[PDB]
Protein backbone atom coordinates (compact mmCIF):
# COMPACT_ATOMS: atom_id res chain seq x y z
CA UNK A 1 0.00 0.00 0.00
CA UNK A 2 2.35 2.34 1.24
CA UNK A 3 4.92 0.70 -1.19
CA UNK A 4 3.10 1.17 -3.61
CA UNK A 5 2.79 5.25 -3.38
CA UNK A 6 6.60 5.04 -2.88
CA UNK A 7 7.54 2.99 -6.40
CA UNK A 8 4.75 5.24 -8.39
CA UNK A 9 6.66 8.90 -6.55
CA UNK A 10 10.15 7.67 -7.72
CA UNK A 11 8.13 6.59 -11.22
CA UNK A 12 6.76 9.85 -11.38
CA UNK A 13 10.28 11.59 -10.45
CA UNK A 14 12.46 9.38 -12.68
CA UNK A 15 9.57 10.26 -15.90
CA UNK A 16 9.77 14.12 -15.26
CA UNK A 17 13.18 14.60 -15.55
CA UNK A 18 13.48 12.25 -19.14
CA UNK A 19 11.00 14.16 -20.26
CA UNK A 20 12.20 17.98 -19.53
CA UNK A 21 15.63 16.28 -21.13
CA UNK A 22 14.55 13.99 -23.94
CA UNK A 23 17.78 12.11 -25.47
CA UNK A 24 18.29 12.73 -29.10
CA UNK A 25 20.40 11.47 -32.01
CA UNK A 26 21.99 8.09 -30.36
CA UNK A 27 22.13 6.24 -33.94
CA UNK A 28 22.67 6.66 -37.51
CA UNK A 29 20.71 4.91 -40.42
CA UNK A 30 23.68 3.01 -42.17
CA UNK A 31 24.73 1.53 -38.59
CA UNK A 32 21.62 -0.98 -39.21
CA UNK A 33 20.99 -3.83 -41.95
CA UNK A 34 17.29 -4.11 -43.62
CA UNK A 35 15.73 -7.24 -43.35
CA UNK A 36 11.75 -7.16 -43.84
CA UNK A 37 8.95 -4.87 -43.89
CA UNK A 38 6.80 -5.74 -40.89
CA UNK A 39 4.29 -2.79 -41.06
CA UNK A 40 3.19 0.06 -43.49
CA UNK A 41 1.11 2.82 -42.50
CA UNK A 42 0.13 6.14 -43.97
CA UNK A 43 2.79 7.91 -42.83
CA UNK A 44 5.59 5.64 -42.45
CA UNK A 45 6.48 2.00 -42.13
CA UNK A 46 8.06 -0.89 -39.27
CA UNK A 47 11.04 -3.07 -40.59
CA UNK A 48 13.07 -5.78 -38.50
CA UNK A 49 16.60 -4.35 -38.56
CA UNK A 50 19.93 -5.89 -37.54
CA UNK A 51 22.55 -3.58 -36.12
CA UNK A 52 25.12 -3.86 -37.32
CA UNK A 53 28.33 -4.33 -34.76
CA UNK A 54 26.19 -5.98 -32.18
CA UNK A 55 23.57 -8.31 -34.26
CA UNK A 56 20.79 -7.29 -32.29
CA UNK A 57 17.35 -7.16 -34.39
CA UNK A 58 15.23 -4.21 -33.62
CA UNK A 59 11.96 -3.03 -34.83
CA UNK A 60 12.80 0.52 -36.58
CA UNK A 61 9.57 2.46 -37.21
CA UNK A 62 10.54 5.34 -40.34
CA UNK A 63 8.14 7.90 -40.34
CA UNK A 64 8.68 10.25 -43.54
CA UNK A 65 8.72 14.00 -42.52
CA UNK A 66 7.08 15.32 -45.51
CA UNK A 67 3.99 12.73 -45.04
CA UNK A 68 3.87 13.73 -41.02
CA UNK A 69 3.70 17.08 -41.67
CA UNK A 70 0.92 16.43 -44.66
CA UNK A 71 -1.31 14.76 -42.22
CA UNK A 72 -1.01 16.96 -39.50
CA UNK A 73 0.57 14.47 -36.99
CA UNK A 74 3.61 16.78 -36.00
CA UNK A 75 2.82 16.79 -32.61
CA UNK A 76 1.40 13.30 -32.23
CA UNK A 77 4.99 12.00 -33.79
CA UNK A 78 7.23 14.33 -31.55
CA UNK A 79 4.84 13.37 -28.73
CA UNK A 80 5.57 9.54 -29.40
CA UNK A 81 8.89 9.70 -29.27
CA UNK A 82 8.93 11.93 -26.50
CA UNK A 83 6.67 9.82 -24.40
CA UNK A 84 9.08 6.68 -25.23
CA UNK A 85 11.99 7.36 -24.22
CA UNK A 86 10.59 8.85 -20.61
CA UNK A 87 8.61 6.27 -19.53
CA UNK A 88 9.38 2.74 -18.32
CA UNK A 89 7.76 -0.22 -17.51
CA UNK A 90 8.03 -3.76 -18.17
CA UNK A 91 4.93 -3.84 -20.30
CA UNK A 92 5.89 -1.19 -22.23
CA UNK A 93 7.94 -1.52 -25.52
CA UNK A 94 11.39 -0.30 -24.68
CA UNK A 95 13.04 3.08 -27.06
CA UNK A 96 16.92 1.88 -27.85
CA UNK A 97 18.01 4.48 -30.04
CA UNK A 98 16.15 7.16 -32.33
CA UNK A 99 17.55 9.97 -34.99
CA UNK A 100 16.97 11.67 -38.06
CA UNK A 101 17.64 12.68 -41.68
CA UNK A 102 17.33 14.68 -44.15
CA UNK A 103 13.53 12.36 -45.23
CA UNK A 104 12.69 10.93 -42.42
CA UNK A 105 12.33 10.13 -38.22
CA UNK A 106 13.67 6.99 -36.75
CA UNK A 107 12.68 5.61 -33.69
CA UNK A 108 14.23 2.03 -33.20
CA UNK A 109 12.81 -0.46 -30.21
CA UNK A 110 13.06 -3.53 -29.37
CA UNK A 111 12.02 -6.45 -31.53
CA UNK A 112 9.10 -8.19 -30.20
CA UNK A 113 9.06 -11.23 -32.71
CA UNK A 114 5.13 -12.95 -31.65
CA UNK A 115 3.48 -10.12 -33.33
CA UNK A 116 0.09 -8.23 -32.36
CA UNK A 117 -2.72 -9.70 -30.03
CA UNK A 118 -4.56 -8.96 -32.87
CA UNK A 119 -3.75 -11.92 -35.08
CA UNK A 120 -3.37 -14.60 -32.26
CA UNK A 121 -6.81 -13.92 -31.35
CA UNK A 122 -8.61 -13.67 -34.79
CA UNK A 123 -6.85 -17.29 -35.01
CA UNK A 124 -7.91 -18.87 -32.15
CA UNK A 125 -11.11 -17.01 -32.11
CA UNK A 126 -11.76 -16.32 -28.68
CA UNK A 127 -9.37 -16.71 -25.27
CA UNK A 128 -10.56 -18.49 -22.44
CA UNK A 129 -11.81 -16.30 -19.22
CA UNK A 130 -7.81 -16.99 -17.43
CA UNK A 131 -5.80 -16.15 -20.36
CA UNK A 132 -7.97 -13.03 -20.83
CA UNK A 133 -7.84 -12.27 -17.72
CA UNK A 134 -3.67 -12.89 -17.53
CA UNK A 135 -3.62 -9.99 -20.44
CA UNK A 136 -6.15 -7.50 -18.35
CA UNK A 137 -4.03 -7.51 -15.69
CA UNK A 138 -0.82 -6.48 -17.22
CA UNK A 139 -3.34 -3.49 -19.29
CA UNK A 140 -4.74 -2.81 -15.37
CA UNK A 141 -1.09 -2.33 -14.08
CA UNK A 142 0.05 -0.67 -17.44
CA UNK A 143 -2.98 2.00 -16.76
CA UNK A 144 -2.41 2.41 -12.95
CA UNK A 145 1.80 3.40 -13.82
CA UNK A 146 0.70 5.64 -16.96
CA UNK A 147 -2.85 7.14 -15.23
CA UNK A 148 0.01 8.37 -12.22
CA UNK A 149 2.14 10.33 -14.96
CA UNK A 150 -1.28 11.89 -15.62
CA UNK A 151 -1.10 9.96 -19.22
CA UNK A 152 -4.20 9.66 -20.68
CA UNK A 153 -3.47 6.47 -22.99
CA UNK A 154 -6.61 6.38 -25.03
CA UNK A 155 -5.30 4.18 -27.77
CA UNK A 156 -6.06 0.37 -26.29
CA UNK A 157 -7.12 -2.16 -28.69
CA UNK A 158 -5.37 -5.65 -29.87
CA UNK A 159 -3.61 -4.27 -32.67
CA UNK A 160 -1.69 -2.09 -30.50
CA UNK A 161 -0.25 -4.94 -28.14
CA UNK A 162 2.24 -7.25 -28.35
CA UNK A 163 3.15 -10.67 -27.15
CA UNK A 164 6.83 -10.72 -26.40
CA UNK A 165 8.77 -13.90 -26.40
CA UNK A 166 7.85 -14.79 -22.59
CA UNK A 167 3.82 -14.63 -24.11
CA UNK A 168 4.02 -10.98 -21.69
CA UNK A 169 2.47 -8.00 -23.35
CA UNK A 170 3.58 -5.01 -25.12
CA UNK A 171 2.35 -1.72 -25.47
CA UNK A 172 3.99 0.12 -28.32
CA UNK A 173 2.20 3.20 -29.53
CA UNK A 174 1.98 6.50 -27.76
CA UNK A 175 1.13 9.04 -30.63
CA UNK A 176 -2.33 9.51 -28.87
CA UNK A 177 -0.94 9.77 -25.27
CA UNK A 178 -1.74 13.15 -23.95
CA UNK A 179 -0.91 14.89 -19.86
CA UNK A 180 -3.77 15.44 -18.60
CA UNK A 181 -4.29 16.23 -15.12
CA UNK A 182 -7.51 17.48 -15.74
CA UNK A 183 -9.85 17.28 -18.86
CA UNK A 184 -9.39 16.96 -22.77
CA UNK A 185 -11.89 17.07 -25.25
CA UNK A 186 -9.86 15.83 -28.38
CA UNK A 187 -11.92 12.84 -30.58
CA UNK A 188 -9.41 10.20 -31.52
CA UNK A 189 -9.29 6.40 -31.08
CA UNK A 190 -10.81 3.97 -32.89
CA UNK A 191 -14.65 3.61 -33.10
CA UNK A 192 -15.33 0.17 -31.52
CA UNK A 193 -13.03 1.43 -28.52
CA UNK A 194 -14.47 4.92 -27.85
CA UNK A 195 -16.11 5.78 -24.72
CA UNK A 196 -19.79 7.40 -25.01
CA UNK A 197 -18.08 10.52 -23.45
CA UNK A 198 -15.31 10.96 -26.54
CA UNK A 199 -18.48 10.46 -28.76
CA UNK A 200 -20.32 13.02 -26.90
CA UNK A 201 -17.97 15.72 -27.51
CA UNK A 202 -18.02 16.51 -23.39
CA UNK A 203 -15.00 16.78 -22.33
CA UNK A 204 -13.28 14.04 -20.98
CA UNK A 205 -10.67 12.13 -18.64
CA UNK A 206 -8.41 9.12 -18.18
CA UNK A 207 -11.40 7.33 -17.30
CA UNK A 208 -11.92 6.33 -21.06
CA UNK A 209 -9.32 4.29 -20.75
CA UNK A 210 -11.59 2.17 -18.21
CA UNK A 211 -14.21 1.82 -20.64
CA UNK A 212 -11.76 0.80 -23.27
CA UNK A 213 -10.23 -1.98 -21.03
CA UNK A 214 -13.85 -2.85 -20.77
CA UNK A 215 -14.04 -2.99 -24.61
CA UNK A 216 -10.61 -5.03 -24.51
CA UNK A 217 -11.75 -7.41 -21.86
CA UNK A 218 -14.96 -8.02 -23.56
CA UNK A 219 -13.07 -8.72 -27.38
CA UNK A 220 -10.42 -11.31 -25.67
CA UNK A 221 -13.21 -12.99 -23.93
CA UNK A 222 -16.21 -13.04 -27.13
CA UNK A 223 -13.95 -13.01 -30.45
CA UNK A 224 -15.34 -9.57 -31.01
CA UNK A 225 -16.35 -6.29 -29.57
CA UNK A 226 -19.40 -5.15 -27.53
CA UNK A 227 -20.39 -2.76 -30.47
CA UNK A 228 -19.97 -3.15 -33.77
CA UNK A 229 -22.14 -2.16 -37.15
CA UNK A 230 -21.23 -1.66 -41.01
CA UNK A 231 -20.45 1.75 -40.31
CA UNK A 232 -18.69 4.13 -37.42
CA UNK A 233 -21.67 6.19 -37.21
CA UNK A 234 -23.80 3.01 -36.00
CA UNK A 235 -21.15 1.92 -33.70
CA UNK A 236 -20.90 5.53 -32.33
CA UNK A 237 -25.15 5.47 -31.33
CA UNK A 238 -24.83 1.75 -29.97
CA UNK A 239 -21.90 2.93 -27.62
CA UNK A 240 -23.84 6.04 -26.27
CA UNK A 241 -27.01 3.55 -25.45
CA UNK A 242 -26.33 2.12 -22.43
CA UNK A 243 -27.35 -1.92 -24.00
CA UNK A 244 -24.88 -4.11 -24.26
CA UNK A 245 -24.94 -7.95 -24.66
CA UNK A 246 -22.93 -10.98 -23.36
CA UNK A 247 -22.23 -14.22 -25.21
CA UNK A 248 -24.02 -16.83 -22.56
CA UNK A 249 -20.63 -18.61 -21.77
CA UNK A 250 -19.48 -15.18 -20.32
CA UNK A 251 -19.29 -16.19 -16.48
CA UNK A 252 -20.94 -14.17 -14.05
CA UNK A 253 -17.86 -12.33 -12.81
CA UNK A 254 -16.80 -11.20 -15.90
CA UNK A 255 -20.35 -9.66 -16.98
CA UNK A 256 -20.08 -7.75 -13.74
CA UNK A 257 -17.16 -6.48 -14.22
CA UNK A 258 -17.56 -5.55 -17.72
CA UNK A 259 -21.21 -3.90 -16.65
CA UNK A 260 -18.57 -1.88 -14.05
CA UNK A 261 -16.27 -0.89 -17.18
CA UNK A 262 -18.93 -0.59 -19.62
CA UNK A 263 -20.49 1.83 -17.62
CA UNK A 264 -21.75 5.05 -19.24
CA UNK A 265 -22.22 7.11 -16.23
CA UNK A 266 -18.13 7.75 -15.47
CA UNK A 267 -19.59 8.89 -12.25
CA UNK A 268 -20.33 5.00 -11.68
CA UNK A 269 -17.41 3.37 -13.72
CA UNK A 270 -15.01 1.17 -12.37
CA UNK A 271 -11.28 2.65 -12.19
CA UNK A 272 -13.17 6.63 -11.27
CA UNK A 273 -14.75 5.78 -8.48
CA UNK A 274 -13.54 7.08 -5.24
CA UNK A 275 -10.82 3.70 -4.49
CA UNK A 276 -9.63 4.36 -7.98
CA UNK A 277 -7.73 1.22 -9.65
CA UNK A 278 -8.24 -0.88 -6.52
CA UNK A 279 -12.14 -1.34 -7.49
CA UNK A 280 -11.20 -3.31 -10.64
CA UNK A 281 -8.27 -5.01 -9.28
CA UNK A 282 -10.48 -6.29 -5.79
CA UNK A 283 -13.07 -7.09 -8.43
CA UNK A 284 -14.35 -10.95 -7.88
CA UNK A 285 -13.11 -11.74 -11.39
CA UNK A 286 -9.56 -10.72 -10.21
CA UNK A 287 -9.57 -12.95 -7.19
CA UNK A 288 -7.30 -15.44 -8.19
CA UNK A 289 -5.19 -12.91 -9.93
CA UNK A 290 -0.97 -12.42 -8.26
CA UNK A 291 -0.76 -8.98 -9.10
CA UNK A 292 3.19 -8.71 -7.92
CA UNK A 293 3.33 -11.80 -9.52
CA UNK A 294 2.47 -10.35 -13.00
CA UNK A 295 4.11 -6.85 -12.98
CA UNK A 296 7.22 -8.97 -11.75
CA UNK A 297 6.34 -12.05 -15.07
CA UNK A 298 6.52 -14.47 -12.18
CA UNK A 299 3.55 -15.96 -13.33
CA UNK A 300 3.35 -18.68 -16.73
CA UNK A 301 1.86 -17.33 -19.90
CA UNK A 302 -0.82 -19.46 -20.77
CA UNK A 303 0.52 -18.37 -24.61
CA UNK A 304 3.89 -18.41 -25.88
CA UNK A 305 4.01 -17.73 -29.57
CA UNK A 306 6.67 -19.57 -32.11
CA UNK A 307 9.72 -18.44 -32.29
CA UNK A 308 12.17 -20.18 -34.63
CA UNK A 309 15.05 -17.89 -33.04
CA UNK A 310 16.25 -14.41 -33.47
CA UNK A 311 14.42 -12.43 -36.59
CA UNK A 312 12.02 -15.09 -37.00
CA UNK A 313 9.49 -12.92 -38.75
CA UNK A 314 5.96 -15.66 -39.32
CA UNK A 315 4.02 -13.80 -36.80
CA UNK A 316 4.05 -10.55 -38.99
CA UNK A 317 2.83 -10.24 -42.71
CA UNK A 318 4.29 -9.24 -46.08
CA UNK A 319 4.45 -5.96 -47.65
CA UNK A 320 5.72 -4.78 -50.91
CA UNK A 321 9.52 -4.46 -49.86
CA UNK A 322 9.99 -0.45 -51.31
CA UNK A 323 13.35 1.38 -51.02
CA UNK A 324 14.20 3.86 -48.20
CA UNK A 325 14.87 6.82 -49.92
CA UNK A 326 17.18 9.88 -48.17
CA UNK A 327 16.89 13.10 -50.12
CA UNK A 328 19.73 15.68 -50.66
CA UNK A 329 17.52 18.36 -49.25
CA UNK A 330 16.32 18.82 -45.69
CA UNK A 331 12.40 18.48 -45.75
CA UNK A 332 11.08 20.07 -42.95
CA UNK A 333 13.91 20.57 -40.58
CA UNK A 334 12.42 23.25 -38.24
CA UNK A 335 9.04 21.19 -37.50
CA UNK A 336 10.85 18.45 -36.30
CA UNK A 337 14.16 20.13 -34.50
CA UNK A 338 13.39 18.85 -30.98
CA UNK A 339 13.24 15.01 -32.69
CA UNK B 1 -25.85 -15.22 -34.52
CA UNK B 2 -23.45 -12.63 -33.07
CA UNK B 3 -20.54 -13.65 -34.49
CA UNK B 4 -22.73 -14.19 -37.63
CA UNK B 5 -23.04 -10.39 -37.54
CA UNK B 6 -20.00 -9.60 -36.73
CA UNK B 7 -19.07 -11.06 -39.56
CA UNK B 8 -21.52 -9.16 -41.93
CA UNK B 9 -20.23 -5.79 -40.53
CA UNK B 10 -17.04 -5.91 -42.43
CA UNK B 11 -15.14 -4.80 -39.58
CA UNK B 12 -13.21 -7.92 -38.79
CA UNK B 13 -9.63 -6.57 -40.17
CA UNK B 14 -6.86 -4.54 -38.45
CA UNK B 15 -9.09 -1.08 -37.39
CA UNK B 16 -7.78 2.39 -38.15
CA UNK B 17 -7.97 5.29 -36.41
CA UNK B 18 -10.29 7.96 -36.86
O1 LIG C 1 4.87 -2.90 -36.39
S1 LIG C 1 4.42 -2.99 -35.04
O2 LIG C 1 3.83 -4.21 -34.57
C1 LIG C 1 5.75 -2.61 -33.94
C2 LIG C 1 5.75 -1.37 -33.37
C3 LIG C 1 6.64 -1.06 -32.35
C4 LIG C 1 7.53 -1.99 -31.90
C5 LIG C 1 7.58 -3.28 -32.48
C6 LIG C 1 8.45 -4.30 -32.03
N1 LIG C 1 8.50 -5.52 -32.55
C7 LIG C 1 7.68 -5.79 -33.58
C8 LIG C 1 6.78 -4.90 -34.09
C9 LIG C 1 6.69 -3.61 -33.54
N2 LIG C 1 3.29 -1.83 -34.83
C10 LIG C 1 2.16 -1.93 -33.89
C11 LIG C 1 0.82 -1.61 -34.56
C12 LIG C 1 0.76 -0.27 -35.27
N3 LIG C 1 1.43 -0.10 -36.56
C13 LIG C 1 0.82 0.73 -37.61
C14 LIG C 1 1.75 1.77 -38.21
C15 LIG C 1 2.55 1.40 -39.29
C16 LIG C 1 3.49 2.27 -39.81
C17 LIG C 1 3.65 3.51 -39.25
C18 LIG C 1 2.85 3.91 -38.20
C19 LIG C 1 1.87 3.06 -37.66
B1 LIG C 1 0.94 3.68 -36.54
O3 LIG C 1 -0.20 3.06 -36.11
O4 LIG C 1 1.24 4.88 -35.98
C20 LIG C 1 2.87 -0.27 -36.61
C21 LIG C 1 3.54 -0.48 -35.38
CL1 LIG D 1 -6.30 -6.75 -41.83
Amino acid sequence: QESVKEFLAKAKEEFLKKWESPSQNTAQLDHFDRIKTLGTGSFGRVMLVKHKETGNHYAMKILDKQKVVKLKQIEHTLNEKRILQAVNFPFLVKLEFSFKDNSNLYMVMEYVPGGEMFSHLRRIGRFSEPHARFYAAQIVLTFEYLHSLDLIYRDLKPENLLIDQQGYIQVTDFGFAKRVKGRTWTLCGTPEYLAPEIILSKGYNKAVDWWALGVLIYEMAAGYPPFFADQPIQIYEKIVSGKVRFPSHFSSDLKDLLRNLLQVDLTKRFGNLKNGVNDIKNHKWFATTDWIAIYQRKVEAPFIPKFKGPGDTSNFDDYEEEEIRVSINEKCGKEFTEF
Amino acid sequence: TTYADFIASGRTGRRNSI
